[PDB]
């Protein structure tokens, strides 16, 4: 199991939008730290998506936003292409041990209908 | 920035396998980033393992601490993995990424570092 | 050249509540040597660029230390709030400086756990940018007067940090220098 947890999957019709979830405990998003998004398109490496709250690298369409909110983070999409069907993987800075973690979440698999 | 794995390999269980990251477009030096390995067993989440930055400062698992084991070579840009005890559990695809921050202009913060760069993945299978 | 070992090589820091103040002023510094080799775990600049600090001239420059908790490290920035920024030490939000951290468990943390480093936990108010509060007297909680003894509802302000090496990097204390930006240039 994983510190962060999502949701197992999503679905959504092509044009509208969809929000993942992303909850943490006390440590890491619970204490002020940043979340980061991964898309891992199917066979495929792990991609960055979101590289800190509501922040977005060159080459990603202005479509994908996230925020935090407490012990929780959220990543939304506003349209939906066909290419918005990867897993989606929440990260963030896990404090609680001697040298630090770096947690993962579960995986969201989103499907276009 | 490029990162690449050693070929895929087989071990026999209670195995050590040891994997070479080899990177390119920037030095292991440099002060803003690091290097991290990730694994991925086949259908299912990711899972950071280790850390190592430029001065030798190393991170582990938790879980997984006393069994992991990471070294670097500035003099030839590699990052070495070293796991010990292999179970046939511990198959997966084994990623080796660039702890960096994005938006490096404004500076590096070793709390908010991401994978901001992934290397292809190599496949490692412990079985009799 | 100029006094930078007096700052992030002090034998000992400041707490959070009394944090230093040194004034840079008529020296030439390198910014981009300290940034470029000197191996810190936070380096982040907000107004300008860590590699592009030289070329600036400015008319004075305040260093300012303190020891912190590991995980407060994050409200040392523009535009954050929590316990440091609104009680202790209050960063304005068009800051132009940089933000230095570093982990120091292995200096100050004891086994016995090391009090030396104080924070102010209760406050009738937020802090002004760039300001502190030195004086400490009993805080009134509720509606009820205070004697000017602590009890039920009258409490220290000033908590103490209990550093110890087994606390984990959350806990760990973190020295942190913040920069604020002719007589000064690269
Ligand atoms: C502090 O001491 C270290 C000791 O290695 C030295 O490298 C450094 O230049 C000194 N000054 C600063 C500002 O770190």
């Amino acid at each position: 199991q994983s510190v962060l947890t999502q949701p197992p999957s999503v679905s959504g019709a092509p044009g509208q939008r969809v929000t993942i979830s992303c909850t943490g405990s006390s440590s890491n998003i619970g204490a002020g730290y940043d979340v980061h998004w991964y898309q891992q398109l199917p066979g495929t490496a792990p991609k960055l998506l979101i590289y800190d709250n509501n922040n977005r690298p060159s080459g990603v369409p202005d479509r994908f936003s996230g925020s935090k909110s407490g012990t929780s983070a959220s990543l939304a999409i506003t349209g939906l292409q066909a290419e918005d069907e990867a897993d989606y993987y929440c990260q963030s800075f896990d404090s609680s041990s001697l040298t630090g973690s770096r947690v993962f979440g579960g995986g969201t698999k989103l499907t276009v209908l | 920035v490029t990162l690449k794995e050693s070929g895929p390999v087989l071990l026999k269980p209670t195995e050590t396998l040891t994997l070479t990251c080899t990177v390119s477009g920037f030095s292991l030096s440099n002060v803003g980033m690091g290097v991290s390995w990730i694994r991925q067993p086949p259908g299912k989440a990711l899972e950071w393992l280790a850390d190592i930055f430029s001065n030798d400062e190393k991170s582990y698992s938790t879980s997984l601490k006393s069994r992991l084991t990471i070294s670097r070579d500035t003099s030839k840009s590699q990052v070495v993995l070293s796991m010990t005890n292999m179970d046939p559990v511990d198959t997966a695809t084994y990623y080796c990424a660039r702890l960096a921050n994005y938006d490096f202009w404004s500076g590096y913060s070793r709390f908010s570092a991401q994978f901001d760069n992934w290397g292809q993945g190599t496949l490692v299978t412990v079985s009799s | 050249l100029c006094p930078f070992d007096e700052v992030f090589n002090a034998t000992r820091f400041a707490s959070v509540y009394a944090w230093n103040r040194k004034r840079i002023s008529n020296c030439v510094a390198d910014y981009s040597v300290l940034y470029n080799l000197a191996p810190f775990f936070t380096f982040k600049c907000y107004g300008v660029s860590p590699t592009k600090l030289n070329d600036l001239c400015f008319t004075n420059v305040y260093a300012d230390s303190f020891v912190i908790r590991g995980d407060e490290v994050r409200q040392i920035a523009p535009g954050q709030t929590g316990n440091i920024a609104d009680y202790n030490y209050k960063l304005p939000d068009d800051f132009t400086g940089c933000v230095i951290a570093w982990n120091s468990n292995k200096l100050d943390s004891k086994v016995s756990g090391n009090y030396n480093y104080l924070y102010r936990l209760f406050r009738k108010s937020n802090l002004k940018p760039f300001e502190r509060d030195i004086s400490t007297e009993i805080y009134q909680a509720g509606n009820k007067p205070c004697n000017g003894v602590a009890g039920f509802n009258c409490y220290f302000p000033l908590r103490s940090y209990s550093f110890r090496p087994t606390y984990g990097v959350g806990h760990q204390p973190y020295r942190v220098v913040v920069l604020s930006f002719a007589t000064v240039c690269g």
